[PDB]
C-alpha cells in the first residue's frame, strides 16, 4: 500500500521527466524521482543510501542539470514534436518489455499469499545479533577501503577523467 | 438455387413478374419431389428409409393422417407397390415439368426480362440472338466442364455411400440423410420438437415464398442500391449454408440450438423485408438534394 | 509481495528510461534524463538484491556505480555544451551532418 | 460542381 | 458410448489407382482375387 | 517374414508420446472398478489416431 | 501540469498498481498447475526419448 | 526431429495468415515509426497516428496474404501429388511472392524476382 | 546478343552489378545520420534478442520457421 | 426522426452510399422507379413535360450503356451529377392522393393493372 | 476396461469396436503364384486392391474418358469467350452521345 503509494508518485513523476514540453519542468520532476527513490531505500533500512541519493542526485547531479539547461533557453520549437504517431511502438515495445520483465522474478521468488492467520508469531529472533548492532554506513565503511580498495580507486580515476573533460572541453581563460 | 438467388437479390419476384415467381415457386416444388421419388428408385437403404420417412409426413393430419399414409403407401409398410407408383410418377413429373417452364418462359416474356440496375430497360434492349446465345454458350461450356468434373473424376462425392447397401426393412443405418439439396428443410424440419409443428414449418417456407411478391414493398428493385436488403441477402446466404450442413449432422447438442436460430433467421429474413420495404418508402422524402 | 514490489518500482524506472528514449526524437537532453533514469533503476535494484540475498556485494557496486552516474552526467553535459556553442542550437537537425 | 437547379 | 459407437476413422493409404490418370494394379488384382478365393 | 505395419507401428511411437502417456495415465486411474464403468476408449483412440497417421505413408512403399 | 492533474493521474497510477498485486497473485495461484503442466511434457519427452533409443 | 504437431492444412493455412499479419503489423509500426512526419504535420498530431494505423493495416494485410498463399499452396501442392520435399513449399513460395509482391508492386519483371527468392528461401531450408 | 551478351550478362555481371549497387544504396540510407534512429535500432535489436530468444515457447503453435525467414525476405520488395 | 441524415449519423452514411452508387451510373434516384412496378408512377410520368422524361430516359440509357461496358462515369462527369434533385414525387404524391379521393368517393379508378 | 463378449472381437475400426468377424489376415495365410511374400499387410492391400476393382471396374475407362474430354471442353471454352467478345465487341466499344448531364 505504501509502496503502492511511492510507486504511484514515482511513475507519474517520471512521465513528466519524458513528457513535460519545457526542460526546466523535466529536471525539477527528476527531482521527485529521487525523492521517491530516497523513501523507497528508507524502507529498505538503507539510510545511508537514502541520505547519499539526496546528496549527489539531487544536491549535486540534478543542479548541474538544471544550470545547464536554464542557461541554455531552450525555445519549445527546436524540441517539439508530436507523441500521438509514437503509442503503437511504445505499446509494443513496452508490453513486451512488460510482459517479460515485470514478471522475472515471479518464477525464482514466488510471492507468499497472505493468509487469514497470523504468521507473525512464527518469526524467530536470534538476540545474539542484535547485542552489537552495525549501522548501513559501518557495514559499508568495513569494505569499501580494504578488501575492495582497487575498485574504490578505479572509481578515483573515473572522477579525475572527469575532471579533465569538463576543463579540456569547455575552457575558455578569460 | 443459383437462380431463386439472382432473383432474391435483385428482387426480380417484384411487380410486374409476380406471377413468374410464384410458378418458379411451383417449379421447385416438383423438382423436390420428382428428386425425391427418383431418389427411392434404386431400392437401396437410403431409398428405403426416406421413403418411409416422407411418406409418413401426412400422418402429422390428426383425423385423415394414417389413412393418407397408408393410401400413400399401398399397404401397411413400404414396399413393391410403393417402388412401382414411385416409378410411374418419376417418368410423369418430368412432363409436367417441362410444361411448368414453358409457362414460366411465357409468364416472364410477358414483361421482359429484370437487369442488374432494376431500372427501366426500353431505352436500351438488343436482340437474344446472338448477344445472349454466345453468353450462355460460354455459361453452357463451362457448367459441362464443371458436370464432367463430377462425372468422371468424383462421381460418388455428393452421395452417401449406404444407398449402395440393398435396402433392409429390419435395421434403420446409424445416419439417414437425404441427398445434399434437401438438406436445408431436413434441418427446418427437425429444429421444430413436434411432429405437426415441424411439418407447419416445412409448408410455411413455401408460403413465405409464394408470399413474398405481394408484400408493400418500397420501388426499388437492385439490392446494388438498397444496402440494407443487400445485406440481408448475404445472411440469409450464410443461414441457408448453415442450414444445409447442419441437416447433415446427427439430432443432439449443440446443433439442436443451432438448428433453432437459423431456422429462425431464415423466417426473420421473409419477416423483415416487408417492414424493409414499408421504411423506405420514405427514403426520397427523406434524403434530399 | 514485498520483493515483487520494490522490483517493479525499479522496472517502471527502467521502462521510462526507454519509453523516453523513444519519445524524444527531437530532444536529446531529455535523452540523456533518460538514460539517468536508466541508471538510477539499475542502481536500485543492487540495493534490493543486497537485503534479499543479506550480501553487501550489491551495496559497494550502488556506491560505485552512483559516481559512474555522476562522472557520466558532468562529461555528457560538456559534450552538450560545446555541441550547442559550434552551434548555436539544440535542434537535432543541426547534428546530422555525418551520415551514410 | 453540379449546375444549379 | 460416445466415440466407441462411431469407431476409429482410417488413415488416407496411397492407393496406386489414386490420381487422374492412375491405373488399378493388376498383377495386385490377381494377387487379392487369390486371397478372396481362399479366404474371404 | 516379419509384417511391415507392426513394425513401423512400433517405430512411429516416438513420434506418439504425448497420447501414449496420457493413455497409461488414463489406465492407471482406472485400475480400481468403480463397478466396471470406466475406460480408457477416448486416450487409446488419440494414441491409436497418431499411430496410423505415422505409419500411413510409409507402410505401402514396403508393399508390392 | 494542473495540480489537479498531477493528482489525478497519480490516483490512476495507484489504481494500477492495486491491478498488478491481483496479477501477482493470480501468478502465484497457478505455480502447481503450471508444474503439473511441466511434468507432464518432461514424462511425454522422456517416454518419447526412451522408446526412439530403442531402436 | 519433427514429431512434435498436430498439423491441419486449413489450420496451418489459417495460423499462418495470422502469423503473417502478426509480422505485417509489428513491420508496418517499425517502418512508420523510422520516418518523420510531413513539414505540414508537425503542428498536429492526429493526421500521424492515423498515416501509422493505415501503414501498420496495410503492411498486415499484405504479409498475412504471403504468409496465408506460401502455407496454402505448399499444402495443396503435397496433398494432391501427395509427396513431402522442398519441391513442394519452393512453389508456394515462388506463387506467394510473385503474386502478392507483384499486385503490390505492380511489375510482372519483380514478380519473377520476389518468386524466385523466395524460392531459393524455402528450397535452403 | 540474345546469349553471351544478352541473358548471361542479365544474370551475371551486368544484373549482378545492377542489384548489389542498389541494395549498398538502401543499406547506406540505414545510417541516416540521426543519433534516434541509432538508439532505435538498438533497442529494436533488444526487444528481437528477448523475443526470439526467450518468448519463442508457446510461439511453435501458430508459427512456423520457414514463414518467418519468407516473410524477413519478402520485406526487401516493398513499396 | 431516424430517417433524416441530418440527426442520424446512420441515416447520413446510407445516404452517402446510395448517393456513391447512384453518381458512379449518372443516375438520380428518381430514375429507379420504374413505370411497369406501379400504374401510378406510369400516370405520373406521363403528366411531366417531355424534356423531364427525356432527361430521365437518356440518362437511363447511358447508365445501361456503363453497366453493359462494366465502366462507370469518368471522375469528371461524376464531380457533377445530382444524385437526389428530384423531379417525380411531387408528382407521384398527387396521383396518390387523386386515386385516393377517387376510392372515398366510391369512383372507378381512372386506369388499373393488368393480369398477368 | 473394455471388455468384450465371447463370440465378438475387438476391432477399433468397426463401429462399436466387437466385430463378429475374427482375425483372418494372419501372416501367410494364403501362398502367392508370384512368390510374394504373403504378410497380412500385403494381403490387405491385394485384397482391397481387388474388392476395390469389383466395386468399379470402369474405372479406368472413366478417368481416360475425364481426361481426354476435360482438356477439349476447355479448349471449347477458350473459344467459346473469344466467340462472344468478338460478337459484343461492337456493342463494348461503341460510343454513346447522349443530351442529359444530371
Ligand atoms: C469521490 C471523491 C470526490 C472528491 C474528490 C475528487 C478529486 C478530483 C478528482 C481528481 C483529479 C481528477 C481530474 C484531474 C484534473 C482535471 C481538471 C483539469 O483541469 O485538467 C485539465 C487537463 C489539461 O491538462 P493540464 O493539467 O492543464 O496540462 C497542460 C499541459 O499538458 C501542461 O504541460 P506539461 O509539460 O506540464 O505536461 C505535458 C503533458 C504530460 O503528459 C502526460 O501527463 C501524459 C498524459 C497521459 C497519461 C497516461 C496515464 C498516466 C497515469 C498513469 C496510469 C498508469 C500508467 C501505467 C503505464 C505503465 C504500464 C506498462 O501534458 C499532458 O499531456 C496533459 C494530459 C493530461 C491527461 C491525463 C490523463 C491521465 C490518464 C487517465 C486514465 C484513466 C484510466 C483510469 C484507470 C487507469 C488504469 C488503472 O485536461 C484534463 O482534463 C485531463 C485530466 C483529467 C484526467 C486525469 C485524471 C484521471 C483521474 C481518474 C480518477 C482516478 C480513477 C482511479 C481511482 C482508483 C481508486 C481505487
Ligand atoms: C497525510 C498526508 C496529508 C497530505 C495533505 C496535502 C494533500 C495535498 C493534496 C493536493 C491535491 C489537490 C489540489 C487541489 C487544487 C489546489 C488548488 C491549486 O492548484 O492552486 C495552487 C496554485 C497552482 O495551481 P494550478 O492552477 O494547478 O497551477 C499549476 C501550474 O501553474 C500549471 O502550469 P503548467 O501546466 O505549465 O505546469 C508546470 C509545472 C511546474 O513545473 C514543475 O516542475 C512543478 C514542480 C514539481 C517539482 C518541483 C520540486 C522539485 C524542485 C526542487 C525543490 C526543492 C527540493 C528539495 C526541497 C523539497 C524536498 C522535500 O506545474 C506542475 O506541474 C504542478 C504539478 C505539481 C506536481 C508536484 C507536486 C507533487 C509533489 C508530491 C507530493 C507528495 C504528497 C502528495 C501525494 C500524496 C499521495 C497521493 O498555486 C500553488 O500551488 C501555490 C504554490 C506553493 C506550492 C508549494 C508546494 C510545495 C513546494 C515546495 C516543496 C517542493 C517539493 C514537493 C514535495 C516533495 C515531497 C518530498
Ligand atoms: C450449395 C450449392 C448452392 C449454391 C451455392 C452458392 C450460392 C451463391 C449465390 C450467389 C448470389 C447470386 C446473386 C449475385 C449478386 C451479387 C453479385 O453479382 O456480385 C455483387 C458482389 O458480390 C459479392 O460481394 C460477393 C460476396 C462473396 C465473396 C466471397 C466468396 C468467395 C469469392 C472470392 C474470390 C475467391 C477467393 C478464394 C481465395 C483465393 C455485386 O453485384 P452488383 O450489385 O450487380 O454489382 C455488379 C456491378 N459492379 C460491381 C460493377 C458495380
Ligand atoms: C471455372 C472453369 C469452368 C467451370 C469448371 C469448374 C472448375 C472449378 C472446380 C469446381 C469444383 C470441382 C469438384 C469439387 C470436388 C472434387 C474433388 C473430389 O471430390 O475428390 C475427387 C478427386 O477430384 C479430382 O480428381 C479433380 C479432377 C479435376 C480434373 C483435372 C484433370 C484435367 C484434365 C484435362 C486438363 C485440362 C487442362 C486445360 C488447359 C487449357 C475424388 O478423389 P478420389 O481419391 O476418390 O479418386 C482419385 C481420382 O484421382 C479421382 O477420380
Ligand atoms: C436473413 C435475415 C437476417 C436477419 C438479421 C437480423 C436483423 C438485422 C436486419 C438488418 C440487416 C443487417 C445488415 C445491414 C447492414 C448492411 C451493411 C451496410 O449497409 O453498410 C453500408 C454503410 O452505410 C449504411 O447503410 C449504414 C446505415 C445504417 C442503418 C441506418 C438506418 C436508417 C436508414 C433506414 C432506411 C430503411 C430502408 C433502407 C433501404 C436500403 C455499406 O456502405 P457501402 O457498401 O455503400 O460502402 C462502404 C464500404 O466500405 C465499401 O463497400
Ligand atoms: C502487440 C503486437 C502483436 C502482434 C499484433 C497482431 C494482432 C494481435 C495478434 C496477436 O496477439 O499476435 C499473434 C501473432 O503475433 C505474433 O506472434 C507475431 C508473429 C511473429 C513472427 C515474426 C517473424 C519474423 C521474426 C498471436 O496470436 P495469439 O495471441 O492467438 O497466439 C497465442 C500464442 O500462444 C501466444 O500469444
Ligand atoms: C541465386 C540464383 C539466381 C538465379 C536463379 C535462376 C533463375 C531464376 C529466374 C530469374 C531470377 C531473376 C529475375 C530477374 C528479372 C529481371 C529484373 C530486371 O528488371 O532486370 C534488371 C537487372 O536485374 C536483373 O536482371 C537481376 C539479376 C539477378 C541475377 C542473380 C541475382 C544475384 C545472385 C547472387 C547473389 C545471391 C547468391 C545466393 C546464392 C544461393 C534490368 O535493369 P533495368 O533497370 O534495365 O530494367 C528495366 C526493365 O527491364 C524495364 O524496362
Ligand atoms: C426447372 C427450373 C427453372 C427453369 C428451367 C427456369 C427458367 C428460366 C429462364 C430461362 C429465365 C429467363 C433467363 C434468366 O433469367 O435466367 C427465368 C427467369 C426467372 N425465373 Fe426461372 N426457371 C426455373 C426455376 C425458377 C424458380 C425455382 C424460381 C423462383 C422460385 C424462378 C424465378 C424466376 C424469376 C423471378 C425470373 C426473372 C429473372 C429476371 O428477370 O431477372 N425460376 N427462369
Ligand atoms: C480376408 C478375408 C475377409 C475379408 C476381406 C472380409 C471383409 C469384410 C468386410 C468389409 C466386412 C464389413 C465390416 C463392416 O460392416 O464394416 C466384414 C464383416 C464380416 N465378416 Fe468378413 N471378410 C473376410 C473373411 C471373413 C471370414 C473368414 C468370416 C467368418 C469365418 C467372416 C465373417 C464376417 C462377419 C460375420 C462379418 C459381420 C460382422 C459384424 O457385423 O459384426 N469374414 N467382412
Ligand atoms: C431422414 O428423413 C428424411 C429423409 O430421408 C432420408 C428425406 O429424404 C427428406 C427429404 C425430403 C424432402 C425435402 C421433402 C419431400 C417432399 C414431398 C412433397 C414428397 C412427397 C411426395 C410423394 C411421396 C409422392 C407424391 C404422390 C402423389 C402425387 C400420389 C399420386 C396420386 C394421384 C395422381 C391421384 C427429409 C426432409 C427427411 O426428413
Ligand atoms: C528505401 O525505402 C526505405 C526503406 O527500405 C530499406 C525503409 O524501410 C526505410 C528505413 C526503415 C527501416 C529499415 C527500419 C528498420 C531498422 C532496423 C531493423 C534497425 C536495426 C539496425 C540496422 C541498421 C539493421 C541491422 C539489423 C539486422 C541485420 C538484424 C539484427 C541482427 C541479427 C540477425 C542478430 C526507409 C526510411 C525507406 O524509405
Amino acid at each position: 500500500m505504501i509502496l503502492s503509494v511511492l510507486s504511484s508518485l514515482a511513475l507519474v513523476s517520471g512521465l513528466m521527466v519524458v513528457r513535460a514540453k519545457n526542460p526546466v519542468h523535466s529536471v525539477l520532476f527528476f527531482i521527485l524521482v529521487f525523492c521517491d527513490t530516497s523513501g523507497l531505500l528508507l524502507l529498505l533500512g538503507l539510510d545511508f543510501f537514502a541520505m547519499i541519493f539526496l546528496v549527489v542526485y539531487i544536491g549535486a547531479i540534478a543542479v548541474l542539470f538544471l544550470f545547464v539547461v536554464m542557461m541554455f533557453h531552450i525555445q519549445i520549437a527546436e524540441i517539439h514534436e508530436e507523441v500521438l504517431r509514437y503509442l503503437p511502438v511504445s505499446g509494443i515495445i513496452g508490453l513486451i518489455f512488460w510482459w517479460e520483465m515485470f514478471f522475472i522474478l515471479d518464477n525464482e521468488s514466488i510471492p507468499l499469499l497472505p493468509t487469514q492467520r497470523n504468521t507473525t508469531s512464527l518469526r524467530y529472533t536470534v538476540y545474539a545479533g542484535k547485542v552489537r548492532s552495525w549501522t548501513n554506513l559501518e557495514t559499508l565503511g568495513n569494505l569499501l577501503y580494504t578488501y575492495y580498495f582497487v575498485w574504490f580507486l578505479v572509481s578515483s580515476l573515473i572522477l579525475l577523467v572527469a575532471m579533465i573533460g569538463a576543463i579540456v572541453l569547455t575552457m575558455h581563460r578569460t | 438455387y443459383l437462380h431463386i438467388f439472382r432473383g432474391l437479390y435483385y428482387a426480380s419476384y417484384s411487380s410486374p413478374r409476380e406471377f413468374v415467381w410464384c410458378l418458379g415457386v411451383v417449379i421447385f416444388l416438383l423438382m423436390i419431389v420428382t428428386a425425391f421419388i427418383g431418389y427411392v428408385l434404386p431400392w437401396g437403404q437410403m431409398s428405403f428409409w426416406g421413403a418411409t420417412v416422407i411418406t409418413s409426413l401426412a400422418s402429422a393430419i390428426p383425423v385423415v393422417g394414417d389413412t393418407i399414409v397408408t393410401w400413400l403407401w399401398g399397404g401397411f409398410s413400404v414396399d413393391n407397390a410403393t417402388l412401382n407408383r414411385f416409378f410411374s410418377l418419376h417418368y410423369l413429373l418430368p412432363f409436367i415439368l417441362v410444361g411448368a417452364s414453358l409457362l414460366h418462359l411465357a409468364a416472364l416474356h410477358q414483361y421482359g426480362s429484370n437487369n442488374p440496375l432494376g431500372v427501366h430497360s426500353e431505352m436500351d434492349k438488343i436482340a437474344f440472338y446472338p448477344y445472349f446465345y454466345v453468353k450462355d454458350l460460354v455459361g453452357w461450356v463451362a457448367f459441362a466442364i464443371f458436370f464432367s468434373i463430377w462425372i468422371f473424376y468424383a462421381p460418388n462425392v455428393l452421395g452417401h455411400p449406404d444407398n449402395y447397401i440393398p435396402a433392409n426393412p429390419m435395421s434403420t443405418p446409424p445416419h439417414i440423410v437425404p441427398e445434399w439439396y434437401f438438406l436445408p428443410i431436413y434441418a427446418i424440419l427437425r429444429s421444430i420438437p413436434d411432429k405437426a409443428g415441424g411439418v407447419a414449418a416445412i409448408a410455411l417456407v413455401f408460403i413465405c415464398l409464394l408470399a413474398l411478391p405481394f408484400f408493400k414493398s418500397m420501388y426499388v428493385r437492385s439490392s446494388s442500391f438498397r444496402p440494407i436488403y443487400q445485406g440481408m441477402f448475404w445472411l440469409l446466404l450464410a443461414d441457408c449454408l448453415l442450414l444445409g450442413w447442419i441437416g447433415c449432422q446427427p439430432v443432439e447438442a449443440p446443433f439442436v440450438t443451432i438448428g433453432q436460430i437459423s431456422s429462425l433467421v431464415f423466417f426473420l429474413f421473409f419477416a423483415i423485408t416487408p417492414i424493409l420495404g414499408r421504411v423506405g418508402r420514405g427514403i426520397p422524402n427523406s434524403y434530399t438534394d | 509481495m514485498d520483493l515483487i514490489k520494490y522490483f517493479t518500482f525499479s522496472m517502471i524506472i527502467f521502462i521510462l528510461g526507454i519509453w523516453g528514449i523513444l519519445l524524444n526524437r527531437r530532444n536529446i537532453l531529455i535523452m540523456l534524463m533518460s538514460i539517468e533514469l536508466m541508471l538510477l533503476a539499475v542502481n536500485l535494484n543492487f540495493l534490493v538484491f543486497s537485503v534479499s540475498l543479506d550480501d553487501m556485494m550489491g551495496q559497494v557496486f550502488a556506491l560505485l556505480v552512483l559516481t559512474v552516474a555522476a562522472a557520466e552526467s558532468a562529461i555528457g553535459l560538456a559534450i552538450f555544451v560545446i555541441t550547442f556553442r559550434v552551434r548555436g542550437t539544440i535542434a537535432v537537425e543541426f547534428i546530422n551532418s555525418i551520415q551514410g | 460542381s453540379p449546375p444549379p437547379p | 458410448a460416445d466415440e466407441a459407437e462411431h469407431g476409429l476413422e482410417c488413415p488416407n493409404y496411397p492407393w496406386p489407382h489414386e490420381g487422374i490418370l492412375s491405373s488399378y494394379d493388376h498383377a495386385s488384382i490377381r494377387r487379392g482375387h487369390q486371397v478372396y478365393q481362399q479366404v474371404c | 517374414v516379419v509384417d511391415p505395419k507392426k513394425y513401423l507401428e512400433e517405430s512411429c511411437k516416438p513420434k506418439c508420446v504425448k497420447p501414449l502417456l496420457e493413455y497409461q495415465a488414463c489406465v492407471k486411474r482406472i485400475q480400481g472398478d468403480d463397478s466396471g464403468h470406466k475406460h480408457c476408449t477416448g486416450q487409446y483412440f488419440d494414441y491409436w489416431q497418431c499411430i496410423d497417421k505415422c505409419v500411413a505413408p510409409k507402410l505401402f512403399a514396403k508393399l508390392k | 501540469v494542473k495540480v489537479l492533474t498531477y493528482f489525478g493521474m497519480t490516483l490512476a497510477a495507484f489504481a494500477f498498481w492495486q491491478s498488478m498485486d491481483k496479477v501477482h497473485v493470480w501468478i502465484a495461484l497457478h505455480q502447481d498447475e503450471k508444474q503439473e503442466r511441466m511434468e507432464k511434457e518432461a514424462e511425454v519427452r522422456r517416454v518419447r526419448a526412451e522408446l526412439l533409443r530403442k531402436a | 526431429r519433427y514429431l512434435e504437431e498436430e498439423d491441419g492444412p486449413l489450420m496451418k493455412t489459417i495460423k499462418g495468415s495470422i502469423t503473417g499479419f502478426g509480422a505485417g503489423t509489428i513491420y508496418g509500426t517499425i517502418l512508420a515509426t523510422w520516418k518523420d512526419v510531413p513539414r505540414v504535420e508537425r503542428n498536429v498530431a492526429l493526421p500521424g497516428l492515423i498515416r501509422t494505423l493505415k501503414m501498420m493495416g496495410t503492411h498486415g494485410l499484405t504479409f498475412a496474404a504471403i504468409g496465408g498463399v506460401y502455407i496454402g499452396v505448399e499444402q495443396l501442392v503435397q496433398n494432391f501429388r501427395s509427396k513431402r520435399d522442398f519441391y513442394n513449399g519452393a512453389i508456394g513460395g515462388f506463387v506467394a511472392g510473385a503474386s502478392v509482391l507483384g499486385y503490390r508492386a505492380r511489375s510482372i519483371p519483380t514478380a519473377i524476382a520476389a518468386g524466385a527468392t523466395l524460392a531459393v528461401t524455402s528450397a535452403l531450408i | 546478343e540474345a546469349l553471351d551478351k544478352g541473358a548471361i550478362e542479365i544474370l551475371g555481371p551486368y544484373g549482378i552489378s545492377y542489384t548489389f549497387r542498389r541494395l549498398a544504396e538502401r543499406i547506406s540510407q540505414l545510417q541516416s545520420g540521426f543519433v534516434y534512429h541509432y538508439a532505435f535500432a538498438m533497442l529494436l535489436g533488444l526487444t528481437l534478442f528477448v523475443t526470439f530468444f526467450c518468448m519463442w515457447d508457446s510461439l511453435s503453435s501458430w508459427v512456423d520457421n520457414r514463414l518467418s525467414f519468407i516473410l524477413i525476405v519478402s520485406s526487401f520488395y516493398t513499396k | 426522426r431516424l430517417v433524416d441524415p441530418r440527426k442520424n449519423f446512420l441515416a447520413r452514411m446510407h445516404m452517402k452510399s446510395v448517393s456513391n452508387r447512384l453518381r458512379r451510373y449518372g443516375l438520380r434516384y428518381d430514375d429507379l422507379y420504374d413505370p411497369l412496378y406501379d400504374l401510378d408512377i406510369k400516370e405520373a410520368l406521363n403528366r411531366l413535360p417531355r424534356e423531364i422524361v427525356d432527361a430521365r430516359n437518356q440518362r437511363l440509357m447511358r447508365a445501361m450503356d456503363l453497366s453493359m461496358k462494366h465502366e462507370y462515369l469518368p471522375d469528371n462527369l461524376q464531380a457533377v451529377q445530382t444524385p437526389f434533385r428530384s423531379y417525380l414525387q411531387d408528382m407521384l404524391a398527387l396521383v396518390k392522393r387523386e386515386r385516393a379521393e377517387r376510392e372515398a368517393l366510391g369512383a372507378l379508378p381512372l386506369y388499373q393493372r393488368t393480369i398477368p | 476396461g473394455i471388455s468384450i463378449r465371447e463370440g465378438l472381437h475387438y476391432n477399433p475400426y468397426f463401429p462399436g469396436g466387437a466385430i463378429a468377424m475374427p482375425k483372418m489376415l494372419n501372416d501367410e495365410a494364403v501362398e502367392y503364384e508370384d512368390g510374394t511374400p504373403a504378410t497380412e499387410a500385403q494381403m490387405g492391400k491385394d485384397v482391397v486392391s481387388f474388392l476395390s476393382w469389383a466395386a468399379e471396374p470402369e474405372m479406368e475407362e472413366r478417368k481416360l474418358m475425364g481426361f481426354k474430354w476435360i482438356f477439349l471442353l476447355s479448349l471449347a471454352l477458350l473459344q467459346a469467350a473469344y466467340y462472344r467478345r468478338l460478337k459484343w465487341s461492337v456493342l463494348k466499344s461503341r460510343k454513346l452521345v447522349l443530351d442529359v448531364v444530371n
